[PDB]
RNA sequence: GAAUGCUAUAAUAGC
RNA sequence: UAUACCUCUGCUUCUGCUAUU
RNA sequence: AGUAGUAACAAGAG
């Protein structure tokens, strides 16, 4: 990053001006999508052997139809009676 | 609140049922270009390959290059390379377990559905029993 | 020591499944010591490895001096078990 | 030893310009790849389970003798003595901020030879090779 | 084919013990089955030099109660066991392990031997041998057209080499009686290409996991491929 | 007048 | 019911990936 | 009560 910077800030032009924006990108993996990293594979893997264009699809192509478990549920409680109870994410939709 | 953002972003996409798993899949790629600052996962293929092409003819053959190590290693990988993953979802008991038993379990199980692929050592073939445990009608496994 | 909690709960039963595999493996390290070092290599069985090593160990133990004729005759009996 | 027969020399605070460079962090016996390295350990150690004889096998063959001779009679576990020479036969050799100074038993001290700031003359002890003077 | 004929001839230990050895160097028994055959004679060769051959506590060779015997057989063992027992074998008795895999190993004689099984002259396949070698292990070739070359110590008595000769023509005429002869005689190679093929399951799901304005991923493969996306 | 590429149970960084 | 004023437990009540190696 | 803070502990188990 430090011979990055250097050379990046030399190569500025004479009467230019060089400007940094110090970034950060918001909901990257909400928003990245498996399906664009397939294509990558496919556009990268574009002169290896067949086996292994598929080899490297396989991993972008489970990802495209992954399933998220939920976890452990939500805890329902009567503090009048002192009770809890774990609703299990199977029985989420159980009560109103 | 992952699953609702992750859809959020992606709802203006193409819906459709997935006619393996049952599932409500959602599709925002070659989609509806955004009309706001609202994060957007419509990203467009073309782009994504001109961003590319750009890249590999400024670093000519580094694709190729990689591609042919990331292959040779491959071949070379055996399965105990599986074994150095902190904690990894057992599907034989639907609870996270150490890498190593994580492997262990599903090994013994594959065993047990005529997938040996495991004891020739190398990666590719255990990866190979991994993709055709999909077409296995039904899945046995141990549980004491 | 070992975090105990395992004892209250049915998973127990792992620690058997482990303690049968530490058995396995610590003597297979007691056959071949370069197995805690170097990480061995084979498709062949484990027990196929430790019964062809230990029948050269028993053998070259015999015509060296180290073993006697009354525990090679045991070593070979034992080992024809397998 | 090194640390013991060495000679400390003046502080001086001043400017110096650190720069990042990949060193070796600690001497080694003689220097080889992993793999060879690894080799040579066996035959030294674990004779019996050594695989196919190697060229390096030769190449280090007064090393392999030396270090079997050293190591006969003591009682520690193999394991240890493993990683004691894997320790100074493989090359530990990272990344540092160094400043005129690269020598292994140079870069050992590297925390006390310089600050940015400051910089503290040290000369080791035992030996230092002709290549590097 | 050859496939059929093996199961015939040979007994099933000498047909996986062979099987175990082509896989290890990872070549297809079924696709290549004249590497097959040449391993399978060669263990098979091997065994009978070892099979009545023991030692006494005295320390004297015999004709066969007694588990000792005065040979050791190491073509047919995995390479690493094979390797461990050739080095057990220098270390103990006080030699220098050969840097190539020794076949036989004779406790009285207290040397390694290498055999070789040859299409044409076992004379001129003795001297092809002695380039590697030199004198590591003491050679023993034989030829199907009944001719042998022994080292000048050889330990293989009058009535021990015959069987071998027997051996190796009664095959030699198994294999020209069934036409199969001329399978072997062939020259036969094929560069193992290291397939991975998806099944039905995964090749549906990569089908589905396609961008907007694909069919199947057949498409966007080709899609990829081919056109240019600049602008 | 240069190199030698790796591969922890800590901690940090980003997701 | 009971043994139980007893007995067992104190990250195992789901702790990931990539780097510094 | 309190800690704490988008959900828990304020003992759990045979
Ligand atoms: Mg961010």
């Amino acid at each position: 990053l430090s011979n990055a910077v250097a050379k990046m800030l030399s190569n500025c032009p004479p009467g230019g001006i060089s400007m940094t924006v110090t970034g950060d990108n918001t909901k990257w993996n909400e928003c990245l999508n498996p399906r664009i990293f397939l294509a990558m594979t496919e556009r990268i893997t574009r002169d290896s052997p067949i086996w292994f264009r598929d080899f490297c699809s396989i991993a972008p192509v489970l990802f495209s139809n992954k399933i998220a478990r939920l976890g452990k549920g939500f805890m329902i409680t009567s503090k009048t009676k002192r009770l809890k109870a774990q609703i299990p994410c199977p029985d989420l939709f159980s009560i109103p | 609140d992952t699953v609702i953002r992750t859809h959020e972003y992606s709802n203006k996409g193409k819906q459709y049922i997935s006619d393996v798993t049952g599932c409500t899949m959602v599709d925002p790629t070659n989609g509806p270009l955004p009309e706001d600052n609202e994060p957007s996962a419509y990203a467009q293929l073309d782009c994504v390959l001109e961003a590319l092409d750009r890249m590999d003819e400024e670093h000519p053959g580094l694709f190729q290059a990689a591609s042919q190590n990331a292959m040779e290693t491959l071949m070379v990988t055996t399965v105990d390379k599986l074994t150095q993953g902190r904690q990894t979802f057992d599907w034989t008991v639907c609870r996270n377990q150490p890498a190593a038993t994580a492997l262990n379990t599903t090994i013994t199980s594959f065993r047990l559905n005529d997938l040996n692929g495991a004891d020739k050592g190398g990666l590719i073939p255990f990866c190979q029993d991994i993709i055709d445990s999909l077409d296995r009608p039904e899945m046995t496994f141990f549980s004491v | 020591k070992r975090n105990r909690s395992i004892l209250n709960t049915d998973q127990r039963n792992m620690i058997l499944e482990e303690q049968c595999y530490a058995k396995c493996c610590n003597l297979f390290e007691a056959c071949f010591n370069s197995a805690s070092y170097r990480k061995p290599v084979g498709q062949h069985s484990m027990l196929e490895a430790m019964a062809h090593r230990l029948r050269m160990d028993a053998r070259l133990d015999y015509e060296s001096g180290r073993m006697s004729k009354d525990d090679f005759e045991k070593a070979m009996a034992h080992l024809g078990e397998i | 030893m090194r640390l013991d027969n060495a000679t400390w020399g003046r502080i001086t605070f001043g400017p110096v310009e650190r720069v990042r460079k990949r060193v070796l962090l600690n001497p080694l016996t003689k220097e080889m790849p992993p793999d060879e390295a690894s080799n040579v350990i066996m035959e030294i150690l674990f004779p019996k389970e050594a695989g196919i004889p190697r060229e390096s096998t030769w190449i280090h063959r007064e090393l392999i003798k030396e270090k079997r001779e050293k190591l006969k009679g003591t009682m520690i576990t193999p394991i240890v003595l493993a990683y004691m020479l894997e320790r100074e036969l493989v090359a530990r050799r990272r990344f540092l901020p160094v400043a005129g100074a690269t020598s292994a038993e140079f870069i050992e001290m590297l925390h006390c030879l310089q600050g940015e700031n400051w910089r503290q003359i040290y000369h080791p002890g035992g030996n230092k090779l002709t290549e590097s003077r | 084919s050859m496939d059929t004929f093996i199961t015939r001839n040979f007994q099933t230990t000498i047909i996986q013990k062979a099987k175990n050895t082509m896989a290890e160097f990872s070549e297809d028994p079924e696709l290549q089955p004249a590497m097959l055959f040449n391993i399978c004679v060669h263990l098979e060769v091997c065994y009978v030099i070892s099979d009545m051959n023991f030692l006494d506590e005295e320390g004297k060779a015999y004709t066969a109660q007694n588990l000792r015997p005065q040979y050791e057989v190491i073509e047919g063992m995995p390479r690493t066991i094979a390797w461990m027992v050739q080095r057990s074998l220098a270390q103990e008795h006080g030699i220098e392990t050969p840097k190539y895999l020794a076949d036989l190993f004779d406790y009285k004689t207290k040397r390694f031997i290498e055999v070789g099984i040859t299409k044409g002259l076992a004379d001129d396949y003795f001297w092809k041998k002695k380039e590697k070698l030199g004198n590591s292990m003491e050679l023993m070739i034989f030829s199907y057209n009944q001719d042998y070359s022994l080292s000048n110590e050889s330990s293989l008595d009058e009535e021990g080499k015959g069987r071998v000769l027997s051996r190796l023509t009664e095959l030699q005429a198994e294999l020209s009686l069934k036409n199969l002869w001329q399978v072997l005689i062939g020259e036969e190679d094929v560069e193992k290409g290291i397939d991975f093929k998806l099944g039905q399951t995964i090749s549906r799901l990569r089908d589905i996991s396609v961008p907007a304005g694909f069919s199947n991923f057949e498409g966007m493969r080709s899609y990829i491929d081919n056109i240019d996306p600049k602008g």
